[PDB]
RNA sequence: UCAGAGAGGACGGAAACCUCUCGUAGAGCAAAAGGGCAAAAGCUUGCUUGAUCUUGACUUUCAGUACGAGUACAGACCGCG
RNA sequence: AGAGGAACCUAUUCUCAAACUUUCAAUGGAUAUGAAGUUGCAGUUUCUUUAGUGAACUGU
RNA sequence: GCUUACGACCAUAUCACGUUGAAUGCACGCCAUCCCGUCCGAUCUGGCAAGUUAAGCAACGUUGAGUCCAGUUAGUACUUGGAUCGGAGACGGCCUGGGAAUCCUGGAUGUUGUAAGCU
């Protein structure tokens, strides 16, 4: 209830949905960057995750994926440790970007179809 | 341009509520006000002395002074890019205790009591944090005596 | 059935001693219409009659037709209570020959009349004073009116306890052997 | 050549450019503008409390 | 005639406060009598309620709270039989005795009677309780209600009683009996005589001389109690001494069982049944007429 | 002469009623709002036809009177003065303004331009919305055709679009004919001249007995 | 307790003055409009000069300048009760 | 605009108000959400109270 | 079950008509020497107790008016944000969220504090 109002305020400018297992793992492995001392460092090794989230028992990319997917007690730290993902334009294009998903457009809540979009964007 | 009198545009703001004119009940004067308390300001038109300015109507302030029949209040007022803590001397009739602070104080009391009880009784320290309402959990809905009702859009009828 | 008991109970209640009709006050008025010697001599007349000094009433407005200016004393009135009121009332009713109209009684149970010559009230004429007429008003009501006049917790008199024109007329007829003349041709 | 032209157009943007600064936290500590009799008694009370 | 009290009248009507409709509380004076300065916070401000009914005198000590006044002490003139007096429970002497009773009772309750004995010799002179030791005398402000403040009124007799009992009641001698409003001179002797009821005894003698039947009619129960015009003053002095000797409140009794004497409100079903019966009865009357 | 209606067609300003602030207002052209058998009993005319508006505009008092005259003339000529009741459900209360300017050569010598251009009263107009009822006619069931044709002829005096319909309500009452008949049979509807009054149950039974419902 | 209404009373009439009922303010409050007010803020009346002396704080306009106006206190001497 | 007891009274009725309103949103405004806090103990006051009665302050 | 004094909230408490009212009490009530105030002991004031629940007051009654609460009105009116949305325009719907008020219908008709007393 503290985040949904924000998602309603920013509706016309975002496409959001419910990520699934493959989506989370693809995002983390192909485009995972950590915020280390204010620097964007690619996560090419599990030690990079361990150095910053080891205090919370998160030692591997799998631990990070589990924390995100199941919304664990350290979801805030796990997600803030990640640099905002910088995705590629989808291969196939968008649809409208100026109308809601239910109007045949792009913005708003696509529910589980964010995975369909991310399979092209990531 | 408008005139700049004190009571310009307060025709309804400083008026009494419907069927609420007349003698002011005495709980207003029996209420206790201490320095550091938070009070809401709502002008009472029936009393023309110690009236707050219209800008402060409906604002909350902290008491810094307590005189015989009035209080000094520090009220935030926005002036361009700064918020000024203005000091105003308002009579008791235009003042009312603010419940927001009292609710928080009650929650603090409850938190301290719960922590003390848990520690004394050896229980693990409880969770004393407000949390946003989470999404609903999984459950089963039974249709027994509650069969689904099939709905369809209704045709247009000319309601003359 | 039950109506018989209800009616007998109501009549028994109406026979209560505290419901007795009595004269509350007699108000004597003389609107001379001007200030000065005439008003002073009217005040003397009322003093001689009642035995108590009257009070002067001033005009509320200015009427050129009546020759009246605001705040000018134009009337003198007295209020009499007790046996003196009964005595003066009997003298006035003697002047009227104990005859009154049904239209002289108000809805609230009070009744009034007028005397055109105060000599008829058994007052010796005095050349220095003259002759005046006056209005007689009689306020009738039972015991217990204090509840509507006291300062603390005043109430409203109950409808059964209130007086009516018929009861006032009956009181007049019985007490003074009064006569009710036929209505004055409208 | 009319030249009154009042407006409030670009004023909130200017106000917010450097942020809206809220009042400090020590402003409630000062005892300024408080009842003189209360202040006098406070001085007397503070001038006499034995340190140890 | 146009009906004044119509639906719009009632729809726009605003009722006064209950105690103003009842004509019992003067809120203008109440505000100034019960409201404490905000820099004194919750410190009670004590008020001496004096109220004289047709047959009784009531004196109370109270302080106001946001949920109703708190009466801390009370003395009624109908308690005076415990201290002699059986009749004349409304005159000046009875009022003064009631005030004295209240003062002594509350002082004993708060344990200040020994410190503050008050004026123990009735002289009629104005008296104010001078501070003794460290504790200042108990203070209360007079509340007369809707009564008229005339010279020699019995509300100020009760106030005088309390003041002599030893409670600080801010006052001046202007409205006491014996104070000549013209020359602004105060006759303590006259006030003492009134407090001792000499006026009642004088009336008794005057009526006895004038007409025996009127005398009996006026003072029927005084004679029945054996109070003539040559022992009333002594009786009042004995009453004062008895009050000053003992002032504790009378002991309470046991809660007698109570039964319903009034009618109980009808239930919804009963009301509906009565409506149906009345409908049937009215229809039958219509058909049979 | 009067300015063309297109100058004051659409609703642009706030309501400007005649009051202590707007004085010197000329009288409205339309004065009569009820025509025909206006004193007929409620049951005389059970059928009702409305002329609703499909435009959010200003109807001038001149147009209202013209339509009234047209409809009244046709209805009187084709049904008799006692065969119908026509009611105009729109009163002109809004005051339009005019800023008069001299229109002769050399006018600019005296012309003030737009300086102090607040106007003066010109006429009265009726503010109308989509779905608002303009004219109503209650007639017998064998005259709906004449009523509809009268409103068809009258609609040509108003600007914009109007829609003529028939109503399920009994005459000028607010009850659809079926329920009106049922309630009147039950005695819950007491005649009130043109309309009817609902007789609610609540009240003293001494009053109830005068008409048991 | 007002504005007003009703019903009564010699000359007295639509309107002078007296009396009783009703009366949420529909009156009045120096003035414009708007608020406010019913054992009063209105009306009648008693006594009075707090419309006095002194400095600070604050509100309003505001640049948080000044004048003007006002608010809540503090010290003095007073008025009414 | 009629109705029930020419005006009048009663219950209604058509249409309205930037300088009318019983009622009253959505957007909007303001304040609070702990260490500069919470519990006690143990002192000061010429303020306040009938009164450790309160108010406030102070303490390595 | 109540009465009184002082209240708090200030109509669920007001208003109209009517029935009943044990005991305390309240009240009306009798008198006018004295205090006190009046044209007037009507009000106010003082001294009392023959009489009365007649009125005040209390409880109760009324398909009672008012007031209060709820349902309905109605996901309606209105409205935040979106559209290279429809329409000549007036305007209209859709997407995304908030969301009323009359009429009408039903119910309730004071709650409670301190002190004293009756039962």
């Amino acid at each position: 209830k503290a985040t949904l109002p924000l998602l309603r305020i920013i509706e016309p400018y975002v496409a959001w949905g419910y990520p699934n297992n493959k989506t989370i793992h693809d995002l983390l492995y192909k485009r995972g960057y950590a915020k280390v001392d204010g620097n964007r460092v690619p996560i090419t090794d599990n030690t990079i995750v361990e150095q910053s989230l080891g205090k919370f028992n998160i030692i591997c990319l799998e631990d990070l994926a589990h924390e995100i997917a199941t919304v664990g007690p350290h979801f805030k730290e796990a997600t803030n440790f990640l640099w905002p993902f910088k995705l590629n334009n989808p291969t196939g294009g968008w649809t409208k970007k100026t109308n809601h998903f239910v109007e045949g457009g792009d913005f708003g809540n696509r529910e589980d179809q964010i995975n369909n979009l991310l399979r092209k964007m990531v | 341009t408008n005139s700049k009198g004190l009571r310009r545009g307060t025709r309804y703001m400083f008026a009494r509520d419907f069927r609420k004119h007349g003698v002011e009940h005495l709980s207003t004067y029996y209420t206790q006000y201490k320095r550091g308390d938070l009070v809401d300001i709502k002008t009472n038109g029936a009393f023309q002395k110690g009236m707050p300015f219209k800008a402060y109507h409906g604002r909350t302030g902290r008491i810094f002074n307590v005189t015989r029949g009035a209080v000094g209040i520090i009220v935030n007022k926005r002036v361009r890019g700064n918020i000024l803590p203005k000091r105003i001397n308002i009579r008791i009739e235009h003042i009312k205790p603010s419940k927001c602070r009292t609710d928080f104080l009650n929650r603090v009391k409850s938190n301290d009591e719960k922590r003390k009880a848990a520690k004394s009784a050896g229980q693990p320290v409880p969770a004393l944090k407000r949390l946003p309402v989470a999404p609903r959990g999984a459950h089963t809905v039974t249709t027994q005596n509650n069969e689904p009702e099939l709905l369809a859009p209704l045709r247009f009828e000319i309601v003359a | 059935g039950d109506i018989e008991k209800q009616t007998e109970i109501r009549e028994k209640k109406a026979r209560n001693v505290m419901r007795e009709l009595k004269i509350q006050k007699l108000c004597l008025n003389i609107c001379v219409g001007e200030s000065g010697d005439r008003l002073t001599r009217a005040a003397k007349v009322l003093e001689q009659l009642t035995g108590q000094t009257p009070v002067f009433s001033k005009a509320r407005y200015t009427v050129r037709t009546f020759g009246i200016r605001r705040n000018e004393k134009i009337a003198v009135h007295c209020t009499v209570r007790g046996p003196k009121a009964e005595e003066i009332l009997e003298k006035g009713l003697k002047v009227k020959e104990y005859e009154l109209y049904k239209e002289n009684f108000s809805d609230t149970g009070n009744f009034g009349f007028g005397v055109q010559e105060h000599i008829d009230l058994g007052i010796k004429y005095d050349p220095s004073i003259g002759i005046y007429g006056m209005d007689f008003y009689v306020v009738l009501d039972r015991a217990g009116r204090r509840i509507a006049k006291r300062r603390r917790a005043p109430g409203r008199v109950g409808p059964s306890h209130r007086v009516e024109r018929e009861e006032s007329i009956k009181w007049f007829q019985q007490k003074y052997d009064g006569i009710i003349l036929p209505p004055k041709p409208k | 050549a009319k030249s009154k032209n009042h407006t409030n157009h670009n004023q909130n943007k200017k106000a917010h450019r450097n942020g809206i600064t809220k009042p400090k936290k020590h402003i409630f500590l000062s005892m300024k503008g408080v009842d003189a009799k209360f202040i006098k008694n406070l001085r007397f009370s503070r001038k006499n409390n034995k340190r140890q | 005639v146009k009906v004044i009290k119509n639906k719009a009248y009632f729809k726009r009507y605003q009722v006064k406060l209950r105690r103003r409709r009842e004509g019992k509380t003067d809120y203008y004076a109440r505000k100034r009598l019960t409201v404490q300065d905000k820099n004194k916070y919750n410190t009670p401000k004590y008020r001496l309620i004096v109220r004289i009914t047709n047959k009784d005198v009531v004196a109370q000590l109270a302080y106001s709270k946001i949920e109703g006044d708190v009466v801390v002490a009370s003395a009624y003139s109908h308690e005076l039989p415990r201290y002699g007096l059986k009749v004349g429970l409304t005159n000046y002497a009875a009022a003064y005795a009631t005030g004295l009773l209240l003062a002594r009772r509350h002082l004993k309750t708060i344990g200040l009677d020994s410190t503050y004995k008050g004026h123990e010799e009735l002289t009629g002179e104005d008296y104010n309780v001078e501070e003794e030791g460290d504790r200042a005398p108990f203070k209360a402000v007079l509340d007369i209600g809707l009564a008229r403040t005339t010279t020699g009124s019995k509300i100020f007799a009760v106030m005088k009683g309390v003041a002599d009992g030893g409670i600080n009641v801010p006052h001046s001698e202007s409205r006491f009996f014996g104070f000549d409003q013209e020359s602004k001179e105060y006759n303590a002797e006259a006030h003492r005589d009134r407090i001792l009821g000499k006026h009642v005894a004088d009336y008794m003698t005057y009526l006895k001389e004038e007409d025996e039947d009127r005398y009996k009619r006026q003072f029927s129960k005084f004679l029945a109690a054996g109070l003539n015009a040559d022992n009333l003053v002594a009786t009042y002095q004995k009453v004062h001494s008895a009050i000053r000797a003992d002032a504790s409140p009378a002991a309470k009794k046991a809660a007698k069982p109570s039964k319903r004497h009034t009618a109980k409100r009808l239930t919804y079903d009963e009301r509906k049944q009565r409506v149906a019966d009345k409908k049937a009865l009215l229809l039958q009357l219509k058909e049979q007429q | 002469g009067r300015r063309p209606a297109r100058c004051y067609r659409y609703i642009k300003n706030k309501p400007y009623p005649k009051s202590r602030f707007c004085r010197g207002v000329p009288d409205a052209k339309i004065r009569i709002f009820d025509l025909g058998n206006k004193r007929a009993n409620v049951d005389t005319f059970p059928a009702c036809v409305h002329m609703m508006s499909n435009e959010r505009e200003h109807l001038s008092s001149e147009a209202l009177e013209a339509a009234r005259i047209c409809a009244n003339k046709y209805m009187v000529k084709n049904c008799g003065k006692d065969g119908f009741h026509l009611r105009v459900r729109k009163h002109p209360f809004h005051v339009t303004r005019i800023n008069k300017m001299l229109s002769c050569a050399g006018a600019d010598r005296l012309q003030t331009g737009m300086r102090g251009a607040y106007g003066k009263p010109q006429g009265l107009v009726a503010r109308v919305d989509i779905g608002d009822i303009l004219f109503s006619m209650r007639i017998k069931e064998g005259n709906v055709k004449h009523a509809i044709e009268a409103f068809r002829r009258a609609k040509f005096k108003f600007p914009g679009r109007q829609i003529i319909v028939s109503s399920r309500k009994w005459g000028f009452t607010k009850w659809d004919r079926e329920d009106y008949e049922r309630m009147r049979a039950e005695g819950r509807l007491r005649s009130d001249g043109v309309g009817v009054q609902l007789q609610r149950e609540h009240g003293p039974l001494t009053k109830w007995i005068e008409n048991p419902i």
